[PDB]
RNA sequence: CUCUAACUAUAAAAAUCUCUCUUCUC
């Protein structure tokens, strides 16, 4: 039976998408079945960050950052922990899950 | 008596293939007698031991018998070793025995000589070994020769 | 050389390891006390203990 | 400027092997290229942190005896096609050149990343595991 | 000095200056300093005992373990195997004759190479079991002062045992031995033999 | 079962004159006696490593530290 | 009744299974 009035594809007017493939095992999946995950971090982590200030030209350097936004397959996700199986009553909510700090 | 390593220092060198006698096995790993060299053991680390995945530990080690081996790391103030035996290539292994039966002969003759002499095989060697591995590089290639050219 | 080096640990990082028998701590050096590590202890700890390290570049990472 | 002489660290770190290779300002000139692989011993743990570890002690040893005292991190993960995500080491290769005693100015990612080119290898279902 | 009288004559040895406790009445605990400041705290050097034997809840809480008197962990630690296990009074004897024999060779007041000895043979790096099965290793670790001492112990008394085991030489004997060589840096003995493999092991596993 | 030791006699079951001067010579020199001690040099079987170790309380050759039994401990009279 | 910040990151191998199932009314 249907599991999701969606069909977890979120395509809903569009017949096909283009695939994109995961980072992990190269699934051929569609873009819209793709879980994409935003990784924006620090080049430097906060475990070397004095480290580097200390020992660095250019008083105060701005300390760029590395953006990555990452195409997870289905399987790797579920497996990779990217993403959780949840209640059925809970498989209705679509927001985040509750902004993880404030 | 069996003492005076055939090569130019008691310690070993630096990543030189050597040639095992496994004689017990502890926990961490294998404690085991270098026949290349004179006497002092070597450790071969269990995660370093087999090609395939370890799984039976008397089945590849076989207490008493000879192999080939690889070191890696020396200590050069007190003497001890770091050995190797799963990063060993298909076409080494045949030098190390072909080495392994050269040295051994040359070894069976000196110690013969002196058993029969009553002399320490270290003295033998300083009268014999090295200045002929100096002249020809390969005291057995000078024995053959002496059955030829004296 | 013999670059061992001590540190006293200022927390305790819960208990970590597929064994559960190694525990994760904060290390602050005896020296230099604004400059901390992470690193596994396999032993009984708490707040108070100074280890004796011979590494200081090394950062703990949770074992699986 | 008070004669800094300048290199570039230029960390390649992929998920195995990373690579730390300084060079001059040019880029044409290489010297002290000694990588993760050149330190250990497992075959696999090239990319484990102690391995950049000591081949930045190595790089930061080399570069000082030459005269270059201050470096730039360029750091790269294996791009192209691949997962281009920085590898497990080159973080620690960075840190253990930034600790041995060399200068950093102007960390950059240079990361080959494609405009979706050249279909990736794994077949249409991908590596199954 | 001041012999007290009384209708029961208690020795002159037992009443010359009783504010100086002394271990066996041979041994000051005062001059005995631990070198190592990690380990300090974890040896029990400080309080002052008249015999190594004391019936004290030392197995109750986490920590009572390094409350107990270093000396009474020894002995504690000597009394370990099937054939003698619940003998302590042996174990008491044992180590009190360690420690004249001890005070035999390089006088170097016995408790002062006791917990040299410790110092020295303990471990300071160790490994743990992290291998998921199929890649099964070692993994360099950090060892817990507390661990330290007990393993420092451990393989003393061990050290100890099997040079005493069928041979002419008596447990006493083999003990001051292993404890004068742990006392310095000197290989021939087995607990800093141990020590030594372990920690290259360590080492090797980064 | 086994044949592995293949230990000799390896002790003086018998005291002997030039062993008897032994023994005195060096009755000093060792600053630490012992039943152990005194066999380890081979020249005593032990039954008379106590003999010789009792002997010693003669002259004061060397001095009781304890005399407790299965054991004993003696260093040199000084 | 007034607000948009923090972050990571494991995939070794594991095949198969024979009986026999039995009422609910004040
Ligand atoms: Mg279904
Ligand atoms: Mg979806
Ligand atoms: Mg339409
Ligand atoms: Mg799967
Ligand atoms: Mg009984
Ligand atoms: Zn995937």
């Amino acid at each position: 039976p249907k599991k999701r009035a969606s069909n977890g594809r979120n395509k809903k007017g569009r017949g096909h998408v283009k695939p994109v493939r995961c980072v992990n095992c190269s699934r051929s999946v569609p873009k819209d079945k793709a879980i994409k995950r935003m990784a924006i971090r620090n080049i430097v982590e906060a475990a070397a960050i004095r480290d580097l200030s200390e020992a660095s030209v250019y008083a105060e350097y701005a300390l760029p950052k590395t953006y990555n936004k990452l195409h997870y397959c289905i399987s790797c996700a579920i497996h990779a922990r990217i993403v959780r199986v949840r209640s059925r009553t809970d498989r209705r909510i679509r927001a985040p899950p509750q902004r993880p700090r404030f | 008596t069996s003492h005076c390593r055939f090569y130019e220092n008691k310690y070993p060198e630096i990543d030189d293939i050597v040639m095992v006698n496994v004689q017990q096995i502890a926990e961490m790993g294998a404690y085991v007698k270098l026949l290349e060299y004179d006497n002092i053991e070597g450790m071969i680390l269990l995660s370093e031991l087999s090609r395939r995945r370890i799984r039976s530990i008397q089945k590849l080690i076989r207490v008493g018998k000879n192999d080939v081996a690889v070191v890696l790391r020396v200590d050069k103030e007190k003497g001890y070793i770091d050995l190797s035996k799963r990063r060993v290539s298909s076409e080494d292994i045949i030098k190390c025995e072909e080495k392994y039966q050269k040295s051994k002969t040359v070894h069976s003759i000196l110690r013969y000589c002196a058993e029969k002499f009553q002399i320490p095989l270290e003295e033998l060697y300083k009268t014999i070994a090295w200045p002929l591995s100096r002249k020809f590089g390969h005291a057995y290639e000078a024995f053959k020769l002496s059955i030829i050219d004296e | 050389k013999t670059p061992v080096t001590l540190a006293k640990v200022i927390k305790v990082l819960g208990r970590t390891g597929s064994r559960g028998g190694v525990t994760q701590v904060r290390v602050e050096f005896l020296e230099d006390t604004t400059r901390t590590i992470v690193r596994n202890v396999k032993g009984p700890v708490r707040e108070g203990d100074i280890l004796v390290l011979m590494e200081s570049e090394r950062e703990a990472r949770r074992l699986r | 400027d008070n004669s800094q002489v300048f290199g570039v660290a230029r960390i390649f770190a992929s998920f195995n092997d990373t690579f730390v290779h300084v060079t001059d300002l040019s880029g044409r000139e290489t010297i002290a290229r000694v990588t993760g692989g050149m330190k250990v011993k497992a075959d696999r743990d090239e990319s484990s942190p102690y391995a950049a570890m000591l081949a930045a002690q190595d790089v930061a040893a080399k570069c000082k005896e030459v005269g270059i005292t201050a470096v730039h991190i360029k750091i790269r993960a294996t791009g192209g096609t691949r997962s281009k995500t920085p590898g497990p080491g080159g973080q620690a290769a960075l840190r253990a050149l930034a600790r041995s005693g060399l200068r950093i100015g102007r960390i950059e990612d240079v990361t080959p990343v494609p405009s979706d080119s050249t279909r990736k290898k794994g077949g249409r279902r991908g590596r199954r595991l | 000095f001041v012999p007290v009288e009384l209708a029961t004559t208690i020795p002159v040895e037992i009443q010359q200056a009783q504010q100086e406790i002394k271990l066996f009445n041979k041994w000051s605990f005062e001059d005995v300093e631990v070198k190592d400041a990690s380990l300090v705290d974890y040896i029990q050097i400080s309080k002052p005992i008249y015999v190594a034997h004391t019936a004290g809840r030392y197995a109750n809480k986490r920590f009572r373990k390094a409350q107990c008197p270093i000396v009474e962990r020894l002995t504690n630690s000597l009394m370990m195997n099937g054939r003698n296990n619940g003998k302590k009074l042996k174990a008491v004897r044992i180590v009190k004759h360690t420690l004249e024999i001890i005070n035999v060779l390089t006088d170097q007041n016995p408790l002062q190479v006791v917990v040299d000895a410790i110092i020295n043979s303990g471990p300071r790096e160790d490994t743990t079991r992290v291998g998921g099965g199929g890649a099964a290793r070692r993994q360099a670790v950090d060892v817990s002062p507390l661990r330290r001492v007990n393993q420092s112990i451990a393989l003393l008394t061990i050290g100890a045992r099997e040079a005493a085991f069928r041979n002419i030489k008596t447990i006493a004997e083999t003990l001051a031995e292993e404890l004068i060589n742990a006392a310095k840096g000197s290989s021939t003995s087995y607990a800093i033999k141990k020590k030594d493999e372990l920690e290259r092991v360590a080492k090797s596993n980064r | 079962s086994k044949k592995s030791h293949k230990d000799k006699a390896k002790h003086a079951v018998v005291l002997d004159q030039d062993k008897f001067d032994r023994i005195m010579k060096e009755a000093p020199t060792y600053r630490y006696v012992s039943v152990s001690v005194l066999v380890d040099r081979f020249k005593l079987g032990g039954s008379l490593a106590r003999v010789a170790l009792r002997h010693l309380e003669n002259e004061g050759i060397i001095k009781p530290v304890s005399k407790h039994s299965k054991q004993a401990i003696y260093t040199r009279a000084t």
